[PDB]
């Protein structure tokens, strides 16, 4: 009375989800869909309560009514004194990045390459730069932009699922979850480091957390930062440790969303969740880490120090911040 | 327009 259905998306992260629910003793339990989107369907009809969502499904999600309850907080620098859960959070950058050595690529070349997104409708890996693209082409079909692309999500015969690479089968080509390849953030970058694409739409944090030794996972475990650019907006080209100066837009924070009558029960019990499973938790590493999963961003980003408090009972407008949800609503009209 | 996706 009650128990938290939380809502896994692909099957990577429904082991996860039944790791969790068995530690929890069944106060969290899980229901499974394909896609981000059916997820929100299945908390829409309440066949679930809640999931962890990045900012441009929680648009799609707060168009349907659902609420923000808790953001991911990472690691901070300043308000260094206030418990992590009372901290405000701060947005991650999201970037273009590209290989040193492909010289001479800039933002302003970007036309006819080959592209890696996180998937279609996320923010870094979609919405900021397919949105300054339109806007900057003066064109909507910025599906004939890149020449191929790896686009989660997106028609798989279509150009915009050309470099997409599916399941350790082959199976499953550009579906929007951790099965593909090249999926989200560490999907998206690795189809850079493998040179599938000449950029990657990912956050900052990605490029630091999978090169330098940082991963020990087979494709990273030799990446070195020094070997990658940020393409900013001005046409330069600047190291990865200059994205406060050479990035798209600043993003915010993934976060649980729910259904409006599920919120505060979703609240109190992933903070008594996180106490048990989180950062410093007191289950943590012995039993179970809510937010680890092997790089794999499963359920939460792995760089999650905790869940934190919203000021102000945001809506989802407030919480994505006007001027993204305008931009979304731009971009949207092209399609 | 300004509706539910679904
Ligand atoms: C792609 O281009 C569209 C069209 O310019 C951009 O939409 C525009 O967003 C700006 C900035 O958010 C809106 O500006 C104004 O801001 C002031 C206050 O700070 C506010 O008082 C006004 O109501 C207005 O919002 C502008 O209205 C909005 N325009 C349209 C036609 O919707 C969009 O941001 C660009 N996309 C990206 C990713 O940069
Ligand atoms: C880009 O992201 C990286 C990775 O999160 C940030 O570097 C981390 O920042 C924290 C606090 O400043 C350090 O304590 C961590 O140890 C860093 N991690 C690594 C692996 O180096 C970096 O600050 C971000 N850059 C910007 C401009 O925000
Ligand atoms: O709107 C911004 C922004 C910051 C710096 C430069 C440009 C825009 C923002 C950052 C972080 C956040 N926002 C909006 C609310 C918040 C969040 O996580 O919801
Ligand atoms: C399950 O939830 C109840 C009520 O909040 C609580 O008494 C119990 O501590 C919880 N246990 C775990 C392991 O999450
Ligand atoms: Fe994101
Ligand atoms: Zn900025
Ligand atoms: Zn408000």
């Amino acid at each position: 009375y009650t128990r938290v259905v939380w809502c896994a998306v692909g099957p990577e992260e429904q082991k996860k989800c039944q790791q969790w629910s068995q530690q929890s003793g069944q106060n969290v339990t899980c229901a499974t869909a394909s896609t981000t989107d059916d997820c929100i369907v299945l908390v829409l009809k309440g066949e679930a309560d809640a999931l962890n969502l990045d900012g441009g499904y929680i648009y799609t999600a707060g168009k349907c009514g659902l609420v923000p309850v808790l953001a991911e907080n990472r690691k901070s620098s300043k308000h260094s004194s206030l418990d992590c859960v009372l901290r405000p959070t701060e947005g991650y950058l999201a970037v273009a990045v590209v290989k040193k050595a492909n010289e001479g690529l800039t933002w302003n070349s970007l036309k006819d390459k080959k592209s890696c997104h996180t998937a279609v409708d996320r923010t870094a890996g979609w919405n900021i730069p397919m949105g300054l693209i339109v806007n900057q082409t003066g064109s909507c079909a910025f599906d004939e932009f890149f020449s191929q692309s790896c686009a989660p999500g997106a028609d798989p015969k279509s150009r915009l699922c050309a470099l997409c690479a599916g399941d350790d089968q082959g199976l499953d080509k550009c579906v929007p979850n951790s099965k593909e390849k090249y999926y989200g953030y560490t999907g998206a970058f690795r189809c850079l480091a493998e040179d599938v694409g000449d950029v990657a739409f990912v956050k900052n944090d990605t490029v630091w957390e999978n090169t330098n030794g940082e991963s020990t996972a087979d494709w990273a475990k030799n990446l070195k930062r020094e070997d990658f650019r940020l393409l900013c907006l001005d046409g330069t080209r600047k190291p990865v440790t200059e994205a406060q100066s050479c990035h798209l837009a600043v993003a915010p924070n993934h976060a649980v969303v729910s259904r409006s009558d599920r919120a505060a029960h979703v609240e109190q019990v992933l903070l008594h969740q996180q106490a048990l499973f989180g950062k410093n938790g007191k289950n943590c590493p012995d039993k179970f880490c809510l937010f680890k999963s092997e790089t794999k961003n499963l359920l939460f980003n792995d760089n999650t120090e905790c869940l934190a408090k919203l000021g102000g009972r945001p809506t989802y407008e407030e919480y994505l911040g006007t001027e993204y949800v305008t931009a979304i609503a731009n971009l949207k009209k092209c399609s | 327009l300004e509706a539910c996706a679904f």
